[PDB]
């Protein structure tokens, strides 16, 4: 399902809770809210507030509050009051720019991993009623590009350019409740290393959870899937694709993948679990320039239905202005085995 | 050094080329190129050898100034060169003009053009307002020699008002009027299609060319005029005489009131032209009023006409008149409407006319490159290869 | 001025320092046991044999250059014909130091060196992806 | 500097009596206001 | 075009004007043009003491000596006759033509007008090719400096005369592709058995003038012209000489002739790269 | 062909390869997006530079960065006549350089041409079409300073013919 | 600019924005006697030989209304009389052109209707028709007794060269 | 309570009129008289043109506020001549009668509206560059240090460089063009060595601007060029140090308690500071002076110099900010406001 919003790229996309609102980064510094009018997306918000290049959006269902981070070192939390979007601002007190920005599964907070080899995780003091950032700055040695949180709220992962996949502790006290012990570790302070891979180079472009947050998934710039069990004594099991470097990877299930980058169509990876091995599956986008639905780079994956716990629909956002929404239930009886 | 320079304006209607020190160019050609894998791209002709020929295609490397294909401009430049000018291009230095607004790339490539193939030791891409404003100083017989002015360049493509200051053209004010030399043509040729017969088709064009050459003038007044050649029927009712080309025979047709049509719709062109329908004078005002405050009355005292389509006679004179009138209207309604007693000082315009008016662009290229201070503000061929073709986008002014 | 000369970058406690701690490096590929399969006409054995034990934790160059030159005698010592199923006989982490191993080599051209790395390429990149030759390019420890 | 000097050296042909011999009859006359 | 005209234009024109003013009994205007022309030569075509009655086209050439040195002066008078008057200050040779005594025909005035620097030059070539006819074997070889960096050797022999350029190339471009030229012209006697046999030598002297002081360098290039009798004989001599008196002119010409096609190659090339370039775009 | 559809194959597909690039807000300076192949401030961003050639003269070097890709082509110049086509095409495209948005003005020491291709361009101009320009650019430059020599040596050929043929 | 109209009095008579100027007319109509020498129709005919080249023309007044309407009939009556051998004839071709019925303000077809204005009522209609009849009387008179040349035979072509040419590029003929 | 607080801001762009606390002005209008502009370089000229601009804030149309029953806090330019300050104070006392009068130098309003009591604001504007050292909330004159660089100053270079490119402007014709294409493209260079590198061999820099006459204009190189005036005078043929070597130099001057914690809260202020990379070059200059002229070579103790030059991203309302915060934290003080009865001492 390949509709093409606008020729230039789209940056990074975001849906609401209904599934009926996107919000997209036009490769610009404004943030443009579609939504369906019967059967066709008409462009009904405009939000202009960066000063730069907007590198990141994020939508919290919930409170269906829209937090988007640009190259202007800004991040707004944008509230739709009356009729209109308006923004709060973010004071991240970083010298450079940001670049992937994503709320916590609570809403409660919001991680924004920047240029300046750290990760801004903010939340709401009703007190002073201003945003307040607290950075985890160590050991991130390089830009982080990609986050994802852990399915409670506390725990969070970040792909680095500096090789490095890792999983840092954001229990902010002042915000959150006691974490539950995990797999990941049991002593969990703010900004603690909780857990470190990576291979023999590869900037990690994109980092997810599985639904139990157990397993944790980063696709790297050496045309590689890595996966780490945290129940299996905090074992990594290593891919090397033969395909294109993957840009963003997503758990659709507990043992299954869907990764997207530079090969212009998105890979499923299955992970056995028994062996403890990823495996690949078979690509997404088989045939009926480039034969695949999106002509450039496919920049951003998400669920679009079900979420991770029984994700149905995915949506793959690209670098040609496309936005493609693939649905599994039909690619499990358009291929062999694709299950 | 010792051998003079080569100054080339290639206008969009007539190249005129010649040698520095020099009152007026050796040769006024058309700027035409007549063109048919080995050597073809040599077998083509350039000038009044290109205008009509049996097997040869004639084309016009210049529109509107800017030159549209530079393959044709290359080849144009080379017989200019080789043999009209007959000048070894290693020993002289050019002075070449440009448009006004001309892009620095286009500039590049007339640089890439001189260096690269032909090997000059110097080039000067200088703009055609300054070397008007030159020529303007053999008519200005005192100490009031300045490089400020409004150039309206005339010729065959489009007039253009240029405001200069400071020797610096104020690009954004240049303001371009759709009427030059063919349209007058153009116009001439139609009124003497619908008054008389005896034309031959195929000579229209020329026969009517010939009329705006030498019984053209602006008239004051066009009812008086009107009213003039009808009474006096006889001292103004000029008799032109013409061999066809096929079946040779002299034919005579009566030049009466084109002869003050001519350059009127230079003052009204509305007559021929549909889309623009303001005078030039008051395109000349609106030039100068969006210019600095500054520099504006400066630009009032010195109007220098350059290009042949400003030539015709009294046509300095009239547009003095115009001007001044509507400048003095325009004070006069502001004093009214102000009411303050601001009394401003009263504002002289003054059109300045020379008997170098015609080439007046290449007699001031002749007088700038008979200097010492040229070869000390031209772009060396060294210079070109040490920095590369970006020393050829600023040609610095002289005072 | 004189103060804009010294690049205080490189003095900076925040720049990508790399390990560099893999150590070991226990000569590297063995000469003497690719020079015993060479002679005895074993060229797929040969080539198994030089694609064991790169030099990827050794810093001193030599050893790399050593290895890069016997891995280019084993390759061009190759049959055009036969060398497709040599480049079957390798798993993934071979194809990629294969392919790291031929774009050493195309930095030293020599007679028809480049005529069979170019078929050597072709074959690598048709049994190992594109994704062989992006590990080639990003591999900061590199043959 | 010579540039100025030298386009004044046409001063002295420039400098002298009318350019129309005698205006013959086909010009528009002087004595208009303009 | 292609081959280099022998005739100015400049000065053909202004006396074609002048003289048909003056047939149709104009006044004739002052005229004051000084301009130049190949080989660093100097035209100035004035009104002697202001008269406007007469008009004087006076010729400058850096090297009138060495060709004074061979009978300039008399192959000037044969020429052109009485208009031939004293040269003026500054210049080397004078025409004065009285616009009130013209002969009936002005075309043979203004075409010998044009010839002007050719018949500076052809003193020497005449001399020569008489050289060559008459047998006067061993006679000494004329140097000509008709520029300040290139030479020229004219020398008679038995049964050829030997004309050398010695050109000075200024860019490496210009250099090679002379060489091309220069070997196209050194096998050019296969489509035409009658031409003159022409040799080339880069960076080095012939043999004969080996024992002169020659220059050698990179960029300096020896174009040997062999003429025998066939086109040093009387009736062939003019042509002979307009042609070898243009053939560095020729030359340099035809080298930027290749230049200027090699840029509309080289146009036509960039504007079909930046279309395909421009095709790339998702929009186009 | 021997050897030179295997070499163009070998390139496109390392192109393919490097050709993978993101918007990288610079690290070291802030609010700028620079180049990091160029700039080369961030060790860390920067690809191992790769070599593909196709004989010990004609060699294409890639080396590629986050956000930028840097492609140095050696054309082929059988003797002097070739090398001054190549120098004089090659001056003559550079100086354009404003036009050709993904080249540079000033080669690599010890190359002929070469292209930088941002992330801008990657993301204004589809990355296949990229790459098959480059290709189609390393063949059509060949190309065309044969015809350039064939041309040349074919005037002047008419040149001395025509002026020897009126003695 | 397009020259104007001279000939306007504050007591000159305005049948709605038509102005209703004399003249020295022979035939009899509404316009009244004027003692002056000088007439709109006169004013007109001189002024044509300039304005008709003005495509954009300024309604300064009311009387240049009658200008532009006595303009566009000396157009039409030039177009009428390229094709005529006598001043007899020529006359009568004005004649009948008089006779006949071109639009009236307000009616489709008349150029300017959007700058002119209707008539009022029915009396003031009527006035219109016959002011606008005895202005084209008058002007084909006044024309046919200047255009041909003093010696006979010749519908001299100093005003024929203006047949193609359209004043405010309208005609009366649609 | 006393309340009734309100802050104008008198900047030469804009006068900003609000309340006390608030986070945003309520009212904001250029500050035209009507066609003069007596505000040049923050120094009044035309007296009478203010106290209209001032009758037109306290207006019906404005803001609709008694001055008598009122306070009333003013922004005041670094170096500002004590005529003016006392000009200004008498004009509030006599002609507004004003109950709550407080007027305070730009810096410190800056550093409370960043929520800092020490550090070094760097306000560079339209006509020059202030350097102004705050120590404890109070403003310090004697190393307060002016650049005659400013934004006026780096368009007319950049007009310069772009006639060095064949574009025709005029200094006193397109200076808003110019301007405009500095705020769109300009920036500030790192390393000027690699920028010119990039910027000689590479069309990366290279921008497309549309002038209002229609016509494009390429501009690339002078993108860096045009700022670098500001840390290289003599690009301007005007004498001085640069501001990295100015703001080393009156840091230097000063205490040497004081001088870390100058260093970490050296805060940009200002339209002409919001240039790209102007942070980064500010840091790469005074850690390379440090270098220089304080370790004297070596570099083992140049990664204990903690220096943090952060541009706020609220920069446009900073110093209104400021005044809300000022006059809304702590109003409800008696010695801090000088009020009319003080002035009638
Ligand atoms: N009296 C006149 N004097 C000169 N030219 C006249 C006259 N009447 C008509 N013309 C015509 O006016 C035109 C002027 O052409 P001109 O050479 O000035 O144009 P151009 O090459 O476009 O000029 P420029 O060098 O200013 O760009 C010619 O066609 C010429 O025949
Ligand atoms: N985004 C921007 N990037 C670069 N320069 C900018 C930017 N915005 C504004 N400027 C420049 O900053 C200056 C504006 O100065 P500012 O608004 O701070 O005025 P000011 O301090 O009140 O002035 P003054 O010195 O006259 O009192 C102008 O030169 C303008 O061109
Ligand atoms: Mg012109
Ligand atoms: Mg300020």
């Amino acid at each position: 399902a390949y509709h093409s919003f606008l020729v230039e790229p789209i940056s990074c996309h975001a849906w609401n809770k209904d599934r009926t609102q996107i919000a997209i980064c036009p490769n610009n510094h404004e943030v443009h809210i579609y939504e369906k009018s019967g059967n066709k997306w008409v462009q009904v918000h405009e939000l202009k507030e960066h000063n730069g290049q907007v590198t990141g959006i994020d939508w919290a269902p919930d409170s269906n509050r829209i937090v988007t981070c640009g190259t202007d070192r800004n991040a707004y939390v944008w509230t739709l009051k009356g009729r209109t979007w308006k923004p709060t601002l973010v004071i991240l007190r970083i010298n450079r720019a940001a670049r992937c920005v994503r709320w916590a599964p609570n809403e409660k907070k919001f991680a924004v991993g920047s240029g300046s080899r750290v990760i801004s995780i903010c939340y709401f003091e009703q007190e002073n009623d201003w945003w307040v950032c607290k950075h985890i700055k160590k050991p991130i040695r390089s830009t982080v590009l990609s986050l994802d949180w852990h399915p409670n709220s506390v725990l969070l992962a970040a792909g680095s350019c500096d090789f490095k996949c890792r999983i840092f502790s954001a229990y902010i006290k002042e915000v959150e409740e006691r974490p539950a012990p995990t797999p990941w570790g049991s002593k969990m302070p703010f900004g603690e290393l909780m857990f470190e891979s990576s291979s023999s180079c590869g900037w990690v472009h994109g980092v997810c959870f599985s639904a139990n947050g157990s397993r944790v998934a980063w696709v790297s710039h050496d045309s590689t899937v890595c996966l780490a069990d945290a129940d299996k004594k905090m074992a990594v099991a290593t891919l090397a694709s033969e395909t294109l470097p993957l840009l963003a990877v997503t758990f659709i299930t507990e043992s299954s993948l869907v990764a997207a980058g530079h090969d212009c169509f998105p890979v499923l990876f299955t992970y056995d679990s028994a062996a403890g091995k990823l495996s690949f599956g078979g690509r997404l986008d088989v045939p009926k320039g480039l034969d695949s639905l999106h002509k450039n780079s496919v920049s951003q994956i998400s669920v679009l239905s079900g979420g991770k716990a029984k994700c149905s629909q995915f949506c793959t956002t690209g670098m040609d202005g496309g936005m493609s929404i693939w649905d599994v239930r039909s690619l499990e009886s358009a291929l062999k085995d694709l299950k | 050094g010792r051998l003079p320079a080569c100054v080339v304006d290639c206008g969009t209607g007539y190249t005129k080329l010649g040698y520095a020190g020099n009152t007026e160019p050796q040769f006024i050609i058309p700027s035409c190129i007549a063109i048919k894998k080995g050597v073809d791209d040599l077998d083509f002709f350039i000038g009044d050898e290109a205008i009509e020929k049996p097997t040869y295609a004639t084309k016009w490397p210049i529109r509107h100034g800017i030159v549209e294909d530079w393959d044709l401009m290359e080849r144009f430049m080379e017989q200019v060169i080789f043999k009209y000018l007959r000048a070894e291009p290693e020993d002289h230095y050019f002075l070449l003009t440009e448009p006004p607004l001309n892009t620095p790339e286009n500039r590049e490539y007339t640089a890439e053009i001189m260096f690269e193939s032909f090997n000059v030791p110097g080039l000067y891409i200088a703009v055609q307002a300054v070397l008007a404003l030159a020529a303007s100083w053999t008519s200005r017989q005192v100490g009031e020699r300045t490089l400020t002015g409004t150039v309206i360049d005339s010729g065959d493509g489009v007039t253009h008002v240029i405001p200069v200051a400071e020797g610096y053209v104020i690009g954004s004010c240049i303001k371009h009027i759709p009427i030059a030399g063919r349209d007058i043509t153009y116009f001439i040729q139609q009124l003497l299609r619908d008054r008389e017969v005896g034309i031959p088709p195929e000579q229209s064009l020329e026969t009517a060319k010939a009329v705006k050459e030498r019984y053209s003038y602006v008239c004051p007044d066009l009812v008086k005029e009107f009213n003039k050649y009808d009474t006096d029927g006889s001292k103004w009712i000029k008799q032109y005489t013409g061999i066809n080309a096929i079946s040779k025979k002299e034919f005579s047709i009566d030049v009466g009131y084109e002869r003050f049509l001519g350059p009127e719709i230079f003052f009204h062109p509305e007559f021929a032209n549909p889309d623009f329908t303001q005078p030039i004078s008051e395109v000349v005002d609106e030039v100068i009023q969006n210019c600095p405050i500054d520099v504006r009355r400066p630009l009032y005292k010195n109007i220098v006409l350059s290009g042949g389509s400003t030539m015709f006679r009294d046509f300095g004179r009239r547009l003095q008149r115009d001007l001044k009138r509507t400048v003095d209207a325009r004070l006069k309604l502001s004093e009214e409407l102000s009411g303050g007693r601001l009394k401003p000082k009263p504002i002289d315009v003054q059109v300045i006319t020379h008997h170098m008016q015609r080439y007046a662009v290449w007699f001031g290229g002749s007088m700038l490159a008979s200097t010492p201070e040229f070869y000390q503000v031209c772009h060396t061929k060294k210079d070109y290869e040490e920095i590369g073709p970006s020393i050829c986008r600023h040609n610095p002014v002289f005072g | 001025a004189r103060f804009r000369k010294v690049d205080v970058d490189e003095y900076d406690e925040n720049k990508f320092v790399d390990e560099e701690d893999g150590g070991d490096g226990q000569a590297g590929p063995d000469e003497g046991e690719v020079d015993s399969c060479l002679r005895q006409g074993n060229m797929t054995a040969a080539l198994q044999a030089a694609l064991k034990n790169p030099p990827i934790n050794t810093k001193s160059q030599a050893v790399k250059d050593r290895a890069g030159s016997i891995v280019l005698k084993v390759l061009i010592s190759f049959k055009a014909n036969d060398i497709e199923k040599a480049v079957q006989s390798l798993d993934k982490n071979g194809v990629d130091l294969l392919m790291k191993y031929i774009y050493k080599g195309f930095e030293s051209p020599s007679d028809n060196s480049s005529a069979v790395l170019l078929q050597w390429h072709e074959k690598a990149l048709a049994a190992g992806g594109v994704g062989s030759i992006v590990r080639v390019l990003t591999a900061r420890k590199t043959v | 500097a010579s540039w100025t000097d030298n386009i004044m050296a046409q001063k002295c042909s420039k400098g002298a009596a009318a350019e129309i011999r005698e205006q013959g009859d086909g010009a528009e006359d002087e004595e208009w206001d303009d | 075009m292609i081959l280099l005209e022998v005739n100015n234009r400049i000065i053909e024109e202004t006396l074609a004007l002048k003289f048909e003013n003056a047939a149709a009994g104009n006044k004739p205007e002052a005229v004051e043009v000084t301009f130049a022309d190949f080989d660093g030569v100097l035209y100035h075509i004035s009104n002697p003491n202001g008269d406007k009655t007469k008009v004087m086209v006076s010729i400058s050439l850096k090297f009138y000596k060495e060709l004074q040195a061979h009978g300039a002066d008399e192959l000037l008078k044969r020429v052109y006759g009485s208009y031939l008057v004293n040269p003026e200050s500054g210049y080397n040779v004078s025409l004065l033509y009285d616009l009130e005594n013209l002969p009936a025909s002005k075309d043979s005035i203004v075409h010998q007008a044009g010839m002007l620097k050719r018949n500076c030059f052809a003193s020497v070539f005449e001399k020569y090719f008489q050289f060559q006819e008459e047998g006067k074997e061993g006679e000494n070889r004329a140097v000509i400096h008709y520029r300040d960096d290139e030479t020229m050797y004219v020398e008679s022999k038995k049964d050829r005369v030997t004309v050398v350029f010695s050109t000075v190339f200024k860019d490496d471009d210009d250099v090679v592709i002379g060489k091309v030229f220069m070997q196209e012209f050194k096998e050019g006697r296969r489509a035409s058995h009658t031409a003159p046999q022409v040799l080339f030598s880069h960076r080095e002297p012939p043999l004969e003038l080996k024992d002169t002081d020659a220059a050698v360098g990179d960029n300096i290039g020896y174009i040997t012209f062999v003429l025998f009798p066939r086109h040093t004989n009387a009736s062939a001599r003019d042509n002979t000489i307009n042609l070898i008196h243009t053939f560095r002119d020729y030359l340099h010409y035809h080298i930027k002739c290749s230049k200027a096609y090699i840029h509309t190659r080289m146009r036509a090339k960039t504007s079909d790269f930046l279309k395909v370039l421009n095709r790339a775009r998702p929009d186009a | 062909t021997a050897t030179l559809r295997p070499y163009l194959s070998a390139v496109r597909a390392t192109l393919q390869a490097a050709l993978c690039l993101e918007n990288f807000s610079s690290q070291v300076v802030e609010r700028h997006n620079k180049p990091e192949v160029e700039v080369r401030s961030s060790k860390e961003l920067l690809l191992q530079p790769v070599t593909i050639s196709r004989n010990e003269k004609e060699k294409v070097l890639i080396e590629g960065s986050i956000n930028s890709v840097r492609v140095s082509i050696a054309v082929k110049q059988a003797d002097e006549i070739e090398k001054i086509l190549c120098h004089k095409f090659m001056r003559f495209m550079m100086m354009r350089a404003e036009n050709f948005f993904i080249l540079r003005r000033k080669p690599v020491e010890g190359y002929d041409i070469s292209f930088l291709i941002t992330n801008f361009h990657t993301e204004q101009m589809y990355k296949h079409k990229l790459v098959d320009f480059v290709i189609h650019f390393m063949e059509e430059i060949d190309k065309e300073i044969s015809e350039m020599k064939l041309s040349v040596n074919a005037r002047a050929r008419i040149v001395a013919e025509e002026f020897l043929k009126n003695f | 600019p397009a020259y104007h109209s001279s000939l306007m009095d504050p007591d000159t008579k305005l049948i709605g924005n038509m102005a209703l100027l004399p003249i020295r007319s022979q035939f009899k109509g509404p316009a009244p006697r004027e003692t002056k020498d000088t007439d709109i129709v006169d004013e007109a005919i001189y002024y044509f030989k300039a304005n008709v080249f003005f495509k954009n023309y300024e309604i300064k007044n009311e009387a240049d209304r009658t200008l532009i309407y006595i303009t566009l009939y000396i157009s039409e009556c030039l177009k009428k009389l390229q094709k005529c051998n006598s001043k007899s004839q020529g006359e009568k071709e004005m004649y009948t052109l008089g006779i006949t019925n071109f639009p009236i303000p307000g009616e489709p077809g008349f150029p300017l209707n959007a700058i002119y204005a209707k008539p009022a009522n029915k009396q003031e209609d009527e006035v219109m028709r016959a002011y606008l009849q005895q202005l084209r009387q008058e002007t084909g008179l006044r024309l046919c007794e200047k255009v041909f040349d003093p010696q006979n035979d010749k519908p001299s072509k100093w005003w024929t060269c203006f047949v193609k040419r359209q004043f405010m590029n309208k005609s009366l003929s649609g | 309570q006393g309340r009734k607080v309100v802050v104008c801001d008198n900047g030469t762009g804009f006068v900003k009129c609000g309340y006390a606390g608030s986070n945003f002005p309520e009212h904001i209008f250029p500050a035209l008289v009507g066609v003069n502009y007596p505000m040049e370089n923050g120094i009044v000229r035309n007296w009478d043109d203010m106290k209209h601009l001032w009758d037109y804030t306290f207006g019906p149309e404005k803001l609709n506020i008694d001055t008598r029953n009122c306070k009333i806090l003013l922004t005041e330019p670094p170096m500002n001549p004590t005529k003016n300050r006392e000009k200004i104070v008498e004009v509030m006392f006599e002609t507004y009668q004003f109950s709550g009068v407080y007027v305070a130098i730009q810096a410190v309003l800056t550093l409370y509206a960043q929520g800092l009591l020490t550090g070094v604001v760097v306000d560079s504007g339209d006509g020059v560059t202030h350097i102004c050292p705050v120590y404890e909330g109070f403003s310090l004159p004697h190393l307060t240090r002016r650049l005659d660089i400013a934004g006026r100053d780096i368009t007319r270079y950049l007009i310069k460089l772009l006639l060095l490119r064949g574009y025709a402007f005029n200094h006193s014709a397109d200076f808003e063009t110019v301007r405009m294409i500095k705020e769109k493209l300009c920036y500030v260079g790192y390393n000027i060595e690699q920028e010119q590198k990039l910027a000689l061999e590479t069309t990366v820099l290279v921008e497309s601007y549309t002038l209002p006459d229609g016509r494009i204009i390429k501009v690339g190189g002078e993108r860096f060029e045009a700022p670098e005036a500001l840390f290289q005078p003599h690009l301007i043929n005007v004498e001085g140090v640069g501001v990295a070597e100015l703001l080393f130099n009156t840091i230097q001057a000063a205490d040497i308690d004081t001088r870390s914690e100058f260093y970490k809260h050296i805060v940009l202020s200002g339209g002409s500071t919001m240039y790209p990379g102007l942070p980064s070059r500010l840091e790469r200059e005074l850690k390379q002076l440090y270098l220089e002229r304080v370790l004297k070579g070596d570099v083992e103790k140049l990664s204990k110099f903690k220096i943090r030059i952060e541009d706020p991203p609220r920069r446009k309302h900073m110093v209104f900010l400021g005044g809300a915060v000022l006059a809304d934290i702590m109003k409800d003080k008696d010695n801090f406001w000088m009020t009319r009865q003080e002035y009638q001492e």
